[PDB]
């Protein structure tokens, strides 16, 4: 069932204390479902939806965003494997 | 005999038209398979039939035309409709090349003339919508002696297969 | 002066080819086109604001001396009576004589008229005017 | 150079025949045709998609010096006044002088106009323009 | 007599330039304009009271010999088929050969037709007729 | 001749403005009115004694070429479907291009119909017919 | 001039689509609407006090050349006889050719008449006039 | 271009047949239909809620040149005076000339009017307008 | 071509006769009829069940140039004033010129209107429109 049905030129930048996703890398954004997938929490997630929810008529175009943090992923060495989390931040410990 | 029925349906379709999601008109199917099972079959290149009870009606539709060939990277091999269109187009191009050039009138039928004939043929086929598009500027011909080596590109008709809806209720 | 070094094309150094066959003893080949250039005007401005290309129209006329054999009627490119209904679309090329390199091509010509003239103490002449889908040049 | 070996037809080596009789001292014979080539266009495309042959139309004009006897009025092919109503359809042929071989034939010509001119110190001339059903060539 | 002292412009001392490139071996450049001058009349007076300029219309025709390289189709200013849809507005200048000083400029030309002619024992020729927005002269 | 000195208004020297914005590439603007002039008659007299103005009725039609952006549907003056119920009364002005001086004003226009036409090889056109409360001119 | 930069829509750069399929070789598409604008009057005032939109009415006419295959009767959008009773509501779109972007949409068209014409030496033509519920534009 | 490959029907390649006999020298055949599309409205909503097909009405007009023999009066399909009362229902077909394949059929035509015209120096013409029960197409 | 062999009737080969006398210098003769074809409908079916011929109505219009003698008023077929009350029913025939064979006959014509026109530098013309009981053709 692989084929199936299931159920502005002025580019704008945001930078600040995001609390989700790998930092030190620019991300190009188009929809806030993409934002929640990456920027789980913090002021950047509010800022993106504010930019696209800024005005009843007007909206920001594609947004360029970076999490500016020194975050690193949780990891473990056990058995014969080294295990690394794809998530970056304190939440990866869970 | 289900494969017989599928062959009777496919032979009735337009050239290049897919059996994908077409009705089968089978009465009842001894079906074990559900969605994940259908994924397992189709990813393996095994055609599967799904029973669908609509709100007020019932019909049996076939999910895809994937061929037994496993590797999906080349849809000419993996997909039957693309292969059928490729076979018919190639046979027509073969015949037209035969008539135009292997009449062997002269060696003076230089490479540029062959390039022009190719481009006119692809233009006609674009006009017929037998092909989606082709590069006008990226056809090359090299001729030496009695032999011409030709390379061309064609963009196949790009089919559209998947949709996902995220319905949200508010207020 | 020499053929390889002259900077201008001439009738001496150009062949006229149809269906892969050179047309023997053609006299002229005129190409006409019209892009239907329409200008856009307004109230409040004298000048045209812009020009839009509405429709493409093309014509080619080939003039030829009546060959004894292999004239257009016998050679099968022109036709007479109901035979027009059975003549498929034909493509004409204009090629360099030296390198056999396409100068321009008239993709899919189709006839408008077929004109003939016999006259006292003069060579018999023929003329066909084709409409064609599109023209293009390569290499 | 010689008649048998020249590759181009000329007025010297072509006879004009009507009703099986050669037309003596004809001066020219012009053949005109129109296929009514109409192009098909659409919304969404500048170019013509295809050309369709709507209607066939043909004309032949024969120019001749006024023979003393056997001019077209006396010979009975042209006619004057109500006599047009009684002249049946006529066929004209263009034939090779050497082998008496048909070059083209104009099946069923019928007159449009019959023009005459007398002038000082000049040969009298005649002209007929026929419409015809169809043209064709054989052998 | 000399170039610096002659009081009349001539084809010898004028260059035709397009997109900053001189057009090699152009033969003529005709400029046509119409102001749509309409006269105003009344009941009670025979004469026109005044003339009003209703609409501005302009045309330029450039005739050129078919260069071996860099003809208008190859050089990219003219175009064939659907390529017209992709050719941006082009500007043509008429410049003095001596001082490279603009005589007139045709702001934003766009093609109407692209005409070609091959003929026996004659130089191949080309002709483009452009519509243009406005003309002007400076310095 | 000149704009400042011509005694008659023309489409070249008049702008059409709506909501303070000039309408780009409008083609015509027709104003129609009816005063409902009824004549008063009697027994004892053939002629009308006087004419009374019963009712005022007004219409304006604006014709425009379909702009790529900012057509009437996108620009928000025309509307489709139930959106009519939400479009407030709109005022249209006819202004001199030179001095930006009001020639006439149509106080409070409201649409009657919104007409569109796509056609082969032709520019897309639009037409709106408004009813309006009153017209007036100032200065 | 170019397609991307022209400011006015044209029939060349617009596709007509029905049920997700482009209509091949359509000739025109006219959209008509009426808002039923009624004016409100009184005793004591000549002018209309306000205009009220009473009823929405819409029509679209599509003209098309009779395709050999896939004409409206064969393609299943038009219908003949009692088949009308079984044809569900259909939606027609007008789309930009370049970006496949909806210009306008006619939500739920339904036929009023289906007109055909065969004529001597002319292309066969077809016309359907639909009534539709509402129109709208997006993006 | 050719008959087998052209994508559009034309009057050249379509026959008009009645009672199994081809109609010789017909000039046009227009088909008109009306579905009686009525819209449903309410109090509380401006738009039409739905459209209902109330009644089917059909007309076909055939125009023909008055054949010497076998005109409609002599051939027995049209009739004059009380003879109408005795002419049974007749069926007309529109067929492809090439494959003799039915394009459409007008089941059970019956005449509305029979119109004739004699005129100076012009071909005599005839026209019949039939009402018919239903139309349909097969294969 | 010839009169005996042409397959189509023409104004040249048809005479218009009234009361056994040929009408000299008539210009046109139009015949109009209506059978009053009414369709029968029901509740429970969209289509018409059958068509019934309710009433027969016929008209003929004859246009003629005003003859010096023997115009319709002088010849006694038309009439002016109360003379209509005394003109009996008249029969008009349309006959072949060659064999004097009746093509159609209009049994018992009677006038509706008698129209005349004098105009500067033009031939005077006349027109009568008759109602008639029935039409028929024989042999």
């Amino acid at each position: 069932t692989r084929p199936h049905a299931s159920i502005s030129e002025k580019v704008f930048c945001l930078i600040g204390q995001a609390e989700g996703g790998e930092p030190n890398t620019v991300y190009e954004l188009r929809n806030y479902s993409q934002a929640k997938r990456l920027f789980r929490s913090g002021e950047l997630l509010d800022a993106i939806e504010l930019a696209w929810g800024s005005n009843p008529n007007y909206t920001a175009g594609r947004i360029l965003a970076m999490r500016i943090e020194d975050a690193k992923p949780a990891s473990a060495e056990i058995g014969g494997l080294k295990i690394t989390s794809k998530i970056y931040g304190n939440v990866a410990n869970n | 005999m289900v494969a017989v029925a599928l062959g009777g349906l496919a032979s009735g379709l337009e050239i290049g038209e897919s059996i994908t999601f077409k009705p089968l008109r089978v009465s009842s199917l001894d079906q074990i398979y559900e969605s994940i099972d259908l994924d397992e079959l189709n990813e393996n290149g095994i055609i599967s039939i799904e029973f669908v009870r609509n709100r007020t009606n019932t019909f049996f539709r076939i999910v895809d035309d994937v061929t037994t060939f496993n590797d999906k990277s080349d849809p000419v091999k993996a997909e039957m409709a693309v292969g059928e269109a490729n076979d018919f187009l190639v046979s027509e191009l073969k015949v037209q090349l035969e008539d135009q050039f292997i009449g062997t009138r002269t060696i003076n039928t230089s490479a540029s003339i062959i390039k022009d004939f190719i481009q006119s043929y692809l233009g006609r086929k674009k006009r017929d919508n037998e092909i989606q598009d082709f590069p006008a500027e990226d056809v090359q011909v090299i001729v030496e002696g009695n032999e011409a080596r030709i390379s061309m590109t064609v963009y196949p008709i790009r089919s559209f297969k998947k949709i996902s809806v995220s319905l949200v209720y508010k207020q | 002066a020499s053929e390889a070094k002259q900077t201008v094309h001439t009738g001496n150094t150009v062949l006229l080819m149809i269906k892969g066959k050179p047309v023997g003893r053609a006299q002229s080949a005129s190409g006409q086109r019209e892009y239907g250039t329409t200008g856009v005007y307004e109230i409040g401005s004298i000048m045209p604001q812009e020009h839009v290309y509405l429709r493409y129209e093309g014509t080619i006329t080939v003039e030829r001396l009546r060959m004894k054999k292999e004239n257009f009627a016998d050679l099968g490119y022109a036709s007479l009576g109901e035979e027009i209904l059975k003549k498929d679309i034909i493509d004409i090329l204009v090629v360099d004589n030296l390198t056999k390199q396409v100068i321009i091509s008239y993709h899919g010509c189709s006839a408008n008229n077929y004109n003939e003239t016999w006259q006292t103490n003069e060579i018999v002449t023929e003329e066909i005017e084709f409409s064609y889908l599109t023209a293009s040049d390569k290499a």
